[PDB]
């Protein structure tokens, strides 16, 4: 089952992981002012 | 009778609430002498 | 003399069975949820509730808890691809 | 209805959505509740 699993982040890497570093970067610049968080899964296994 | 506009302004002003949603401030940031805490809307119905 | 009845009330809640060893929260995935035995073959499954009799239809609420995801794509303007995963129990 | 729209600078808007197009960075959620719900009647008087 570890195929949907990681493709849908039921498991597998966190979203700092596997967002692109980009993304991950402009995330923590802008998280006062405009927060992307509850927006992008993080699995707990 | 308050504004939508006026409403954002304060959310925002106040707790940086508005763009992303409306929603109760944490309670450590909505003091005593903070907008929301004291906000209070109310309607009645008279005679016509 | 006297007779002793005890009781308890706890509304507003769920009852709750965790599917995990030890019954403690160790991660969303649980780790019974992650054993082979429940991976590689499929199982039916039958539950038995004993309730305090009503005297008025009732209902069994039953949650299956389970994963209920989606993962959304907009590759072009005014485009939105949505990929949606329920398991177990997939739709 | 109604959306509000935070005032982006058009530049960082712009980069925004770029890296937002890529799949590797698809938005994903769950919902809160995440079960099946099934309801199961039982008679008056009824105890099994």
């Amino acid at each position: 089952m570890m195929p949907q699993w990681s493709y849908m982040h039921i498991s597998g890497q966190d979203a700092s992981e596997y967002l692109s570093p980009g993304l991950v970067q402009f995330a923590r610049a802008t998280e006062t002012y405009f927060s992307l968080n509850n927006k992008f899964r993080n699995p707990t296994v | 009778n308050m504004t939508k506009d006026w409403f954002l302004v304060q959310m925002l002003a106040n707790y940086n609430i508005g763009y992303q949603g409306f929603y109760i401030p944490e309670s450590y940031k909505d003091r005593m002498y903070s907008f929301f805490r004291n906000f209070q809307p109310m309607s009645r119905q008279v005679v016509d | 003399d006297s007779i002793t009845q005890k009781k308890f009330l706890c509304d507003r809640t769920l009852w709750r069975i965790p599917f995990s060893s030890n019954f403690m929260s160790m991660g969303a995935l649980t780790d019974l949820g992650q054993n082979l035995l429940y991976a590689n073959s499929a199982h039916a499954l039958d539950m038995t509730f004993e309730v305090d009799p009503m005297d008025e239809p009732t209902l069994l609420y039953v949650l299956f808890e389970v994963f209920d995801v989606v993962r959304v794509h907009q590759p072009h303007r005014g485009v939105i691809e949505t990929v949606y995963l329920r398991t177990p129990f997939s739709a | 209805l109604y959306a509000t729209f935070f005032p982006m600078a058009h530049n960082t808007a712009s980069t925004l959505e770029a890296m937002l197009r890529n799949d590797t960075n698809d938005q994903s959620f769950n919902d809160y509740l995440s079960a099946a719900n099934m309801l199961y009647p039982i008679p008056a008087n009824a105890t099994n």
